[PDB]
């Protein structure tokens, strides 16, 4: 029927936009003030790049990102959207009184019908480690409809990979999966699922922030250009990874960010979700090693990061890492769809071993 | 996901 | 097609499904003590109606219950589970050597086979506000395989129902959709969504634990006999109430909280949720109304709170109410599948 | 060279009296209520079984019980303390000028010496569990200073055992035991030990309070007659018991308390450590099961507890229990002398499964 | 006899091997995370002060720090400890197949037989307070195994003391001692032991943290360098301060706590117990004076904490407070083998 | 619903 | 044992 | 002393 039921099991298709009918969902991302203040500032500071052109929105949710177009001065733009949060954006169409200048059209990009080609597309595809929802296919699909020399915004995506050192985090899946270790649980044997449980609790992407000092080497940078890539180029995505390390210890696993670019005719934004900015809702995601890879400062680690699309919107991930001047390898599976949100409020607390100067000196 | 977008404090 | 396929769509019964086949969540149910150590007591103290008999586990999950039925000396325990929690209960019968009397069957108890008729029926069919998940029609269900002189563990369920008064929790919801008020957001005017965010805001039950201070009137009580039930009974339930309010203030809704009794043959024994006994995974439930009522201590609150069953395998929740000594009616429209997890 | 020497290793002794030289103990001892105003009352109200006798205080600490029984007409009391709470005691009894009716010995009572026989012996031997301390075995060798027809005060001691479910204490053991369960804390698989921690955890007695729901059959009582009874009596305590179940479920051990009983000539005062009284500084004192016993209402759990007197003012402990319908026995070795002090000030809660009224009824 | 049981006598030793004898105290130290992942930091970021290296543990309990050694390359690593924990340590060894690396030998350090000398010691001598369980001279007699350039991890000891102001808890222990001031306790006159029994509770040092605003003055540190120290040097160590006040209010006493350095060929790590980082096992510890001084801001304060050694493995401090604009002077002895645990 | 039972702290 | 006597709150 | 090390809580 169309390429998105092709690739998407409806009953993930219901959830999800079920999902972003909520206008408290919105709300959530509306209030994210540098999701929101840096799409703000990449599109009215790139004026020229609007100013009496024909835009794209694709999943526009309420408008938000139509209506800074509009006050770039766009001509006409056509927003697209699946989630029954179309209707919403209509509404603050007609309040707005911009009835003339954007158009809503509720439905998936891959199954709406535009009535002309578009000089620009804008859009907030990036997920969670930015490829979760699959949402970039979506993005990268409506360039069907965008004229050539016409721009995307964003228009790169830079993710980045770095091994880090976080004991704690590791000891406590353990700690959970412990639970089942027990002879008498109200009378019963329930240490045969123990197992199961860590592999469980492994298999989980961890969703929260946390101290710059935990990782152990620089970020290594996998480059989507959304203007050049396909579709079919994020159904597998393969990240080789060499990391040089700077510290000494054992390596948990790899944390993930992402960067993306609003490359203007004026100017390039940069929307960054790094662990040294600001705390967006994308927070950051770390992907555990089943077993731990003691590394010396000077060692490297090398491996593959491969994420494998599925039909539940999201990827299945698989993590193969070793230091190559032992041999000490080590793999995991996760499932990027199924995250555990570890975030607490709290601000992240420093690694220990970090001091290297008297704490009391300068107190 | 249940959850695509994580819920960010105000 | 099968009676939980028909009042289910897919969609629902996959994400449905889904969530139980964590043992995560299987370990947050059986960590909840009073909910596991209730059950147990249930069972043992009332061992004779398990003694040699035969068991039907409906939704047994990891098979707890139906090790607490072997334990109290059952012959034969069917143990049914429709997530892939199935096989983990499996590997938990081996390890405890029950093989030969724990009968894990997985799939949809609307849909597998029994081979015989059972003697009493356990299970743990409640939802939080007792009717989400609509397992207890799961329950009722099951009583075809139910000798006539069987019994249900559950017997009965007691749905509890009072009003409230809580403003911080009313503004809290409040200001929240108040956002959608602002007519300048970044330059952009959100305030002709104002009555849709209200509308959403508050169609969310409330989901967390309150002192018994904030109660304005004796709790109205609502019985659902799982011996005598039919399925569906509970498709639509229709609750009358008439509060005699003990304290003036505003009223900002219905707090909802259930107990269940195993009513065996040597004792009964109560597993309650009320904001009074000690806290339990299922929590309690609060309506607000999208305009709170004004009531004197003497005054009548009468309305009607309806369930309406849907296929999301939870329930539309009506709530009309109205101080009759002045006729300040609220009308309200709530989605017992899309609450707000408010505890912390 | 003497009694008291040849059963107490030094060491042990050392430290057992340093901990009785201290006036924040004596505090402690004091301000129990119930323990002082018993003893007071029991005193002062068998006033003529003071009244112009002669008194031994053994283990008199700061001479508070002397005081008593000088407030009750004794002539002349023989207040002996081994701690250097000795010396405070003659001190408050210089200010409160009873030099003429109080003499202090320091010393232990089986090497001092006495210069006449006593009517009446008062102390307060009690340790948890009453036999820890070994000092009823004091107790009872000061009988060599009584008068043939004299009186002990207390006179009798009932420890009190009933078998009790409570899974949630029975579990917490393994749940701290399991910290050792994990292939990599800090890189090292602890694993190994978790057996050992198991056992060691299983090894102490639970020294707190609990609701008297969690028992299951009414409780059986040894007795020993201060009166009569011999110090190698205790060297082996062996307590025979029969319990009929009145509750079914999982037994997880046995739990004791003690009474003791003033038997004056005018009257009888109790006092009484059980969990249906008010809480003294004794609490009461559970031993586990290493494997818990399943139980109905109706069976019999029988066994034995049996004591035996160790080197360090102790007890070692061995809990034999089987229920009889079924075979099902439980084995479990504890050392008194290291109890795990659990109370928490929380007033213990009640077993579930308890209610058999709706708690929403009557709410 | 040796240097260690001379200067221990046998109660003190058997109460004290007694208690690390016991795994639980063992899981409660390792679960100290600050502590043990700060030593294994210090550890691996030194890896080449290790690598091929024969390595001393002092103490090794559960051997954890004698696995850091190892994952640092190690090439052989002796594990001393006297209690009985040292059995399990060996376990440990088996089970993680180092056995060809740690060599567990049991026993006192100042008595068993090292079968070489080692390039580099490591250990965790710390008590509160830092020289509680004098393990610290332990440590230092251990350099008789280590080589002329051998290394000692930790390096160095930094014990920082500060005055104080806190009324609520000179008062909570004033009050205590009160108990005895009663003229008629059943009857009884107590008034007599008041003397004796504030003397006691303010010979106790009070173990558990503090926040930073109640110190009145920048911190005086005393460093003890293990690499230069030698045993008899800790028998009897005299800190003089002069603390210049920051503010006016009652001075209630001295904080006390401690960093250790550890000066690897790579990067120096420190473990801190400051009131400002993270809490740890090891607490702070607040001498208390009997009758607190008066200052103000800008006066100084002066005197000499002076600890000697005694033969129950602990000190017997004394601490002597001056404020010399006034003359107000406090004298105070303390038994740090006698703290009270004030944390909850 | 997303998540029929509630997460209870232990 | 360590502490005989079990301290009892006031 | 009686307890070298204090109970740190977890
Ligand atoms: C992360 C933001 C997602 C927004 O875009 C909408 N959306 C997702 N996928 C599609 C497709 N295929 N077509 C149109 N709109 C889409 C989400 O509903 C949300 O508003
Ligand atoms: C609240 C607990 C639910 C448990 O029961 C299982 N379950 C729900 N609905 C069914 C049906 N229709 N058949 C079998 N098992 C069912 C849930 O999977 C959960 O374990
Ligand atoms: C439980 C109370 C003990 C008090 O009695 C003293 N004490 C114990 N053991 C002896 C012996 N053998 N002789 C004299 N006093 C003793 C304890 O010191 C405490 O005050
Ligand atoms: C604070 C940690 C002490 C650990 O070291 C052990 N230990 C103390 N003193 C000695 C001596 N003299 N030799 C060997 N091991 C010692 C303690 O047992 C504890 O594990």
């Amino acid at each position: 029927r169309s390429v998105f039921s092709e690739r998407t099991e409806e009953s993930s298709a219901v959830q999800y936009f079920q999902f972003y009918g909520y206008l408290s969902q919105q709300q959530n991302m509306m209030q994210d003030y540098v999701r929101t203040g840096t799409y703000q500032r990449a599109i009215l500071q790139n004026h020229t790049d609007f100013k009496d052109k024909i835009v794209l929105d694709v999943g526009c949710g309420s408008g938000i990102l139509s209506f800074f177009a509009a006050q770039a001065g766009a001509r006409k733009i056509y927003a697209v959207e699946a989630s029954t949060m179309a209707q919403h954006a209509e509404v603050l169409v007609k309040s707005n009184n911009l009835t003339d200048r954007i158009v809503v059209i509720p439905g998936k990009v891959e199954e709406v019908s535009l009535p002309e080609q578009v000089d620009i597309i804008i859009s907030e595809p990036m997920g969670y480690m930015l490829f979760n929802e699959r949402m970039l296919e979506s993005y990268l699909h409506a360039k069907k409809y965008l004229k050539p020399s016409g721009n995307m915004f964003p228009t790169i995506g830079d993710v980045h990979l770095a091994p880090f050192t976080d004991e704690q985090l590791y000891m406590e899946q353990f700690t959970k999966a412990n639970f089942w270790y027990q002879p008498s649980f109200h009378g019963v044997d329930l240490s045969a699922l123990r197992g199961a449980a860590v592999d469980e609790y492994f298999r989980q992407p961890v969703v929260d922030t946390f101290d710059i000092r935990i990782l152990m080497a620089k970020s290594v940078k996998y480059t989507v250009n959304f203007l050049e890539a396909k579709e079919g180029d994020l159904h597998r995505i393969e990240i080789p990874f060499k990391f040089h390390m700077l510290h000494s210890g054992l390596v948990h696993g790899l944390a993930f960010w992402f960067d993306v670019a609003f490359i203007g005719s004026i100017m390039t934004v940069w929307l960054s979700t790094a662990p040294t900015e600001p705390l967006t809702h994308w927070y950051q995601v770390r992907c555990l090693f089943q077993s731990p890879l003691f590394a010396k400062a000077g060692d490297t680690l090398s491996g593959t990061c491969l994420l494998i699309a599925n039909k539940r919107q999201s990827y299945d991930i698989s993590i193969v890492a070793q230091v190559d001047q032992t041999g000490s390898k080590s793999s995991n599976l996760l499932d990027l769809k199924n995250p555990f949100f570890r975030y607490t409020g709290t601000t992240p607390s420093p690694p220990p071993g970090s001091h290297y100067t008297s704490p009391s000196e300068n107190m | 996901g249940k959850a695509p977008r994580k819920q960010l404090a105000t």
